[PDB]
DNA sequence: ATTTACTACTCGTTCTGGTGTTTCTCGT
DNA sequence: AAACACCAGAACGAGTAGTAAATTGGGC
């Protein structure tokens, strides 16, 4: 059981729902919670379903380099980006 | 898509509803309250939902809270349970598990001199009924209550040890239902629509929660209740109790 | 004693039932006057009405609609340990068990069961039957039959009887995880007891939806059903039926 | 050392570059990180002090019975509220 | 606000720059490419920074890193280090003389050596053994492991050379020799003055990592060089991270450092 | 041999040599081989090619403010020369040689010999005596309002700015600043010790005429003054031999 | 040649208040 | 009566481009 951060936008409210069921909405889109990985595996099947033509990110705890893992769904200005193993995100410029 | 719920372990355990409308925005638990303010509540991460005096539950509330696996708990002065509502039922294998065993008074006194055992660390003595045993088991549980009076040093308070033991009977009563058993057939407790509840629960009464309502109860505290709950609250997550309560049913049966 | 409140508030007014439908008032109840409380959606309940109902000793059950679905119920588990060990011994003991199974069976079909014939027997003899019964009802209403667009809606039909039987069997006070015919389901129970009235009025509609071909026959059928376990009174002659079936094991109920 | 998270609104430049020496910007004032009590407890001195007519929260994973904390810097629609020890957030109109 | 450096076992290992300028906007590392992309790079996370040829860093940015205190390196072929800036200042006053005083006596010296030789393997030292002698017989030992780690993992080998496998060697050593650098700096140590090594800008950065260097990190460029992957370069660098990450080196290397000093007796 | 400050412009190889491209694109050819140092002020944007060159001809780069005012990151920091960092070592290890040091510093800074048998405790006695006398003379002189070390802050943004050009000499001359002589236990203890000794020269006087007007932004005009002065007066050019012959007063023979 | 403070202006999302429509993810 | 899908709006903050100002948070 590690900590989950799930980050929504432009996002139908039905899923903005679903996330609420287990997550503390602390910010408009922005949930956190601390699940287990079999549960946070079907945070993102919530989210895979439940959200179309939005960007999300889910990023939660890890033993890995950064301490914590993140991958994304659909398209968005800040995309994730590989630097030799390590993850950041760039801004894409229209 | 379909919603299921969560390990109850993996869970937060009882969180306190006591004024507004609770109704379902977007799919999602909600608490409406007089002035309009809206408090969105994690209802698949809670183990039990404790709803007191004030409060207007929907339909579909009712409905959210069962497909997602919380107990609703509606409860009266001081923390005591009146009502509770869950899925409409749950484990056929488990429960006639369960019923078999209090369907014969050997295999029946084999389950209530484990709950002894356990309870006090000691073996019942022998050749002792389950009337017997219930007997010595007052005694038992009437020293354990003067004890308290004499080692925290209070008068026999009621109110703050009624209000612990709701607590943990909330919390039990949601663990025998995930577990799929059935928290009217008791075997130590009869007769009662709980009775299965109050086996369970007193047998881990007296470890923690009882004492620490003497201790709340040592001093005398504005709003005891809340005093109360937050520290059930901490000895539910140090002594890590959901977890133990599963395994706890199994292993007297 | 059983009633129905949707689209509304269920509140206490001088010490009894009330459901406050913008309009006030409009119904009172008496509190010895309802068993228990099905609540369709539409409904907000109160506290001081779960307050009262608990005192009282009323099962509160949040149904769909005309019973058609349940979602939850008030005092889970069960609520009183007898009715649950009644049925229990009754599954548990081979002899018991057997002799339910065979008014099951009589009930469902008219005729007594044969005596020389084991449950594993029954059931072989019962599966025989309803696959030419479902051919007879697809002949009788013209559609082409398969084995089991129809096959839609025979599944949103048992679906909904389920929905009032599983509201029977808690109603009534017993666990529809223990089953006689069925066995190892968490609903088995309400299988059993909606397999023998399925055939009465659940299955035909079925085939008659299915015949004017509507394009979405899910929900036809379900308001189908919802109508016919309103006028036909389903659900209330359901519950002597569920203890008439267990009292065929000869032991004395609660 | 345990996860760190930091939702900023109405901040400055200032900050909003601060932030991003520690911890990873995923989103538009969304960023994450993975740091240590003492370092913790330095990311909100910059927050306390270079955000001054903006609203921030930060949530970081401990041993609660809820798996984490989060404490907040001025004001929004979302505040949070006590429920018995256990911290929620309401929506005020 | 004031800005300091975060300890380094709270950090992560390496970061390798490639294409782009690097820039400081509204006060944050940021990596922006021919084509207008921004990459925000958290720089008091990372231990040190390796600077690929196409970079080209502003006057904030090297400042910046300063500030932080993450190391920069400018890497040259498969990595290997050539330029290095950090913090002009830096450094304990009585941490450098520490290590001086060691170096400039001979006797002291050669207790330091002993210690390097004595952690580098399983055994002390043979006695009456000279720096010269000592070095002539780890020389003969790193070479028959070369040889070994060849056997071991199956490669054709003939000599460790730096100008396949040798190239994943130095690519891995090369990160190892990043992060012991930037280790040596914040502990407030020479990078330059060494003991078994002597004469070279990086002397003691090579006898701290040298003794290390064995465990898992050079027999792991075996691993990936029997393989043939497409881009050892970054095989070899992922593979480096867990390394860094799984023997917590970077917690380790500091008390390593401290160790191996102590052994000349006199109090820090 | 020489030292060079880059300013406004970015650093490359084009020709396979050093060039500053400027704005509107000007180039300048900078033989890398020739000039021992180079300073990067402000404004200026180093490339890979630049800095692999510099390190293959063995110059050192060094990240300046304006006109080596401030110094903000250094290359081939910890040290690049062993033994000019062991040589300033022995230097300070050794009591006798400590005290040769700082007699050296002494008499730089004043113009006459210390007084004989006098050890540093002795000698930093002298030299605050000194010190507060300066303060009140150039108090005298220029006529501002002295109460003891407005005029304070002054003369600490010009102290500042010394320490900068002189921390940024003791890199090109290959030695730490981290050891000194006169000052210990600080990061800057080498610096404070050399800035010492001209800080009288023309830094501090200058803080007092700046301090004798009343311009808004002191922190700024003062800055920006010892920034000319760094310039025009070639302060680190002559700094660089001063260190080394500083060190040399411990009569050991220093490193080729 | 950097970098930041400052300033409209664009663009994007959240949120709200208005009807129209449903009582609803099945098959044991 | 309760709840969602839907639509059109206001309301808010993030982001971009252009202009003007510095080359800077100090004291041994």
């Amino acid at each position: 059981m590690s900590m989950l951060v799930v980050v929504t936008e432009n996002v139908p409210p039905r899923l903005r729902g679903r996330l609420a069921i287990w997550l503390l909405e602390v910010r408009a889109g922005v949930y956190v919670g601390d699940v287990s990985a079999k549960i946070r595996e079907m945070i993102w099947e919530q989210i895979a379903g439940l959200a179309e033509e939005g960007n999300v990110v889910m990023a939660w705890a890890t033993n890995t380099e950064t301490g914590f893992e993140f991958q994304t769904f659909g398209l968005n200005r800040r995309t994730p980006v590989d630097l030799d193993g390590l993850r950041l995100v760039s801004f894409l410029p229209v | 898509l379909p919603l299921n719920p969560i390990p109850l372990k993996d869970r937060v355990s009882m969180i306190f509803l006591q004024y507004g409308q609770i109704d379902v925005i977007d799919g999602a638990f909600v608490l409406i309250d007089k002035t309009g303010i809206r408090t969105h509540i994690p209802v698949g991460s809670v183990a039990c939902i404790m709803l007191e005096p004030g409060t207007r539950v929907s339909h579909a509330a009712v409905r959210l809270a069962a497909q997602v696996g919380t107990l609703l708990v509606w409860v009266g002065e001081a923390g005591v349970r009146v009502y509770a509502s869950g899925q409409p039922g749950a484990r056929s294998d488990k429960l006639l598990y369960q019923a078999k065993l209090a369907l014969d008074e050997d295999l029946r006194l084999k389950v209530v001199r484990k709950m002894f055992e356990l309870r006090f660390g000691e073996p019942a003595p022998a050749r002792r009924s389950v009337e017997q045993l219930r007997g010595i088991e007052g005694s038992r549980v009437r020293a354990t209550y003067a004890l308290l009076a004499k080692q925290y040093g209070v008068t026999w308070i009621n109110q703050c040890i009624s209000a612990a033991t709701s607590c943990l009977y909330g919390v039990t009563e949601a663990a025998i239902l995930a577990a799929g058993y059935a928290p009217a057939i008791g075997f130590v407790h009869t007769g009662k629509p709980l009775s299965f509840v109050y086996d369970i629960a007193d047998i881990i009464k007296f470890d923690t929660v009882v004492p620490k309502a003497f201790e709340i109860a040592r001093r005398n505290p504005g709003e005891p209740d809340r005093e109360v709950r937050l520290a059930c609250r901490d000895i539910f997550r140090s002594s890590k109790t959901l977890a133990k309560l599963i395994p706890l049913i199994e292993d007297v049966l």
